[PDB]
């Protein structure tokens, strides 16, 4: 039986800030884009739609030396940070961008068009550019938070199935590291295994997975470790009706529909798939540059940072603009315009600057106690007196240099001094 | 800019045989490749064509099965995979740069 | 260590109103028109997504001679004034206004267009107009405020890099003079130095700096000078999708996307660039024309303007509808409309009232204090017992002949005197 970190985890009126510097990162924002060096001077995937996992390391508090001997005894007793307060630093301005695919699978407008129809034997992909879903999302622990997506799952029995067939769908969860692609309006699924055709959703995720976090598995986790503090806030309505071209898998049932006079009439394409939108992007919905203070956690560990480490998990799609630059191919412009004569680039830019506030806790190693940590985590008693998570891509966030006691120095920790 | 075949020599008939070429002083990455070979009786025959990146490929049907281009962006690259050759695929091959990315294939070989 | 005001400065129950007249400006909204005079009878460029800076210049509280020698002694103690309350006055209706060019860098319409496509050979350039993203901010300190932008950062290395390649982006901060543009919805950048296109973006900041306010950098501030009091609130959306045009830079990754039966296709235009809006303007959203208390700053400066010298600085684009007035070529109108007989020009007005209530306040110079004072800034001494800001370009407010006592005779003092 799991129990409560409230009952075997005293707390202490010691308080330290800590905080990161302002974080940025510059990239394109659809693709990793290689430039032969001098291996490498590339730009990489900074993409609004990417979660941001932020791995950061706190000082051994046993292994603190400005606190006197006064505060615990290492006899009996270990140190363990908590943490207390949370400010996530957002730094560009609110924005709204596009990601598009010029071969996008658009057959025809199946909402309102009179235009015309289209015929379906050539290449009927036309270029097609979208604003993704709104999804602001933030997630705080002290182990990488656990995320769902839909695979290509292994054949359900050994059963040879034909070339074409429509694959079996399974659910996975993976721990969500820096990088991953986040629902962005066409689902969480692994585009790059369920859709061959390379072509029905934007290049952002055209061969990526995107990754919707599994709030009810962490929720339900035993010793909610994975998430112990989540602000989720996300909107998207269907802006545009398409049909998608393709053969259709699945017949269409003739219980459904009356053919008409052409009794050879083949049945119009019947996948239909909306242009996500995440509508008006304003300060009064924003979720970010606020004060966060953990008091009650969700899960039965209270904010405890095991192993000095904290995962912090952010999404922030509200400043997703494009900054677009673009050089001359002439060394100076000749005062004539011609498309040609100038070379277009899309970056993207993301700026952070994380602050947190600790509080120094003691942990009496009775028995009972550490036997319930040795049945928790026996690498807590080990590292007290390798990594499994290296495996993974995170942001590292170094601040066993940058704690302070002195919290009238800095925002969070005079807005922290608001709490006496 | 510098393009410089090599590889390999001589070789029996009905046997396999690798071209390599080594570019320089331009984004290899950047532009489809081609092969274009002179038969000993001095006459200009389009070998084959790569796109920019290594997806794209194509030949004429007089070599369909046995010629396979291949490039490494990596290395700044082009590969000519010759296999089963007769006596009549006898040449002078010579390794040429083609239109770049943003360009059509438009299929005159410069340099 | 840096010490909050509140232990060194106390306050006392002098209060004082201060306030401009009407300030107003009109000019052109998009760029300076010259005139040849007579030099000079041109128009400003007076555009509503300008930085509005003002440099409010305060009596100096030891120099006046208004409080009798009962209040402080000038042996032991020095005055400054300290910043209680501001009310912002707006003047013109509320209105959306747009800001275009003739030759706008518009290639396709990704946005479901079933219209035609555009051939990218001739000058595919549109006149095209927009409505910008929807701000309004202000910050009060007593030095200006710091804002970030793009820029062409120098060369990485001592590097021969290809012209027509992306230069580096560097973010950099500068502070925010009065007539800079704010953050459109294209980004915070230098688009004159980043796009040699001159057709990216409108006529407003296609040759010009678009900043965006640094709270990041502003609230990390040691002593919080740059910023103790801040209001924002933005809101944009994407109304249309368009394609740039030009050649891309940056090579689309053939693992994206299947080329079709045309194997030696070029792939079109992949530079998505949407045009934002600021949707509706409303009186609810409005942020001016109220009082505003300063009770806590968010810095360690509660308020306390140094020097006898206020900054600041606000942006108000709810009010962006332009004039336009039209004069006939012939001294009197015949009856009969060419557009060849009439002059059309494009007018714009900005319209403010600030308003302020200070508090007298006494600084014991101890020591400790004082050398504290004199760590802080050797000036504030040395002007008690040259300028660094003439260097940019202000909006100067006088108001060492504008403070008064009775409180009860304006409408900010009224408002203010419902505080007891």
């Amino acid at each position: 039986k799991v129990v409560s970190t409230d009952e075997y985890v005293t707390r202490t009126s010691i308080f330290y800030h800590a905080g990161s510097s302002r974080l940025l990162t510059v990239g394109h924002p659809y693709f990793k884009v290689p430039k032969g060096g001098n291996g490498r001077q590339d730009v990489p995937k900074v993409s609004a739609y990417q979660y941001r996992v932020f791995r950061v390391k706190l000082p051994d508090p046993n292994k603190f030396g400005l606190p006197d001997n006064t505060v615990y005894d290492p006899n009996s007793q270990r140190l363990v940070w908590a943490c207390v307060g949370v400010e996530i630093g957002r730094g560009q301005p609110l924005g709204v961008g596009l990601s598009g695919h010029p071969l996008y699978n658009k057959l025809d407008d199946t909402e309102n068009s009179h235009v015309a129809s289209a015929v379906d034997t050539k290449d009927t992909r036309d270029n097609v550019s979208v604003d993704y879903k709104q999804t602001q999302l933030c997630i705080i622990g002290c182990v990488p938070a656990i995320g769902e997506h839909w695979t290509k799952g292994t054949a359900s029995k050994p059963t040879t199935v034909v070339q074409g067939d429509c694959p079996p769908l399974e659910l996975i969860n993976t721990p969500i590291e820096d990088g991953d692609m986040v629902d962005t309006g066409y689902g969480a699924m692994d585009f790059k295994l369920l859709q061959d055709n390379k072509s029905e959703v934007p290049l952002d995720i055209c061969q990526s997975i995107c990754k919707y976090p599994d709030y009810l598995q962490m929720s339900a986790d035993a010793y909610g470790d994975s998430m112990f503090f989540c602000l989720r806030r996300e909107q998207v309505f269907a802006r545009h009706f398409w049909n998608r071209s393709g053969t259709m898998g699945d017949q269409l049932p003739e219980s459904l529909y009356i053919k008409g006079t052409d009794i050879r009439a083949n049945p119009g394409s019947y996948l239909y798939s909306p242009s996500p939108s995440g509508s008006v992007v304003t300060s009064d919905s924003q979720l970010f540059n606020k004060p966060y203070w953990l008091h009650k956690a969700q899960g039965l560990n209270n904010g405890i940072c095991w192993h000095n480490q904290l995962f912090l998990t952010v999404v922030d799609t509200t400043r997703s603009t494009n900054l677009s630059v673009c050089a001359s191919t002439t060394s100076s412009i000749p005062n004539v315009y011609t498309p040609t004569s100038f070379k277009e680039y899309a970056r993207h830019v993301e700026e952070f600057d994380l602050q947190f506030i600790f509080q120094l806790c003691k942990i009496t190693l009775t028995t009972e106690v550490m036997s319930y940590i040795h049945n928790m985590n026996t690498t807590i008693l080990e590292d007290w007196n390798q990594d499994p998570y290296d495996k993974l891509k995170f942001w590292p966030v170094d601040l066993k240099e940058r704690f302070s006691a002195d919290l009238d120095q800095f925002p969070l920790g005079r807005k922290f001094l608001l709490q006496l | 800019v510098k393009l410089v075949e090599s590889g390999g020599g001589l070789v029996k008939p009905g046997g396999s045989l690798k071209l390599s070429c080594a570019a320089s002083g331009f984004p290899f990455s950047d532009y489809t490749m081609s092969w274009i070979r002179q038969t000993p009786e001095k006459r200009l025959e389009w070998v084959a064509s790569i796109s920019s990146g290594g997806t794209y490929t194509y030949y004429p049907d007089t070599v369909k099965g046995r010629f396979t281009i291949s490039r490494d962006n990596a290395k700044n690259t082009l590969y000519l995979q010759m296999s089963s050759l007769k006596s009549e695929d006898t040449a002078m091959f010579y390794c040429t740069r083609a239109s770049p990315y943003y360009d059509y294939d438009e299929g005159y070989m410069d340099y």
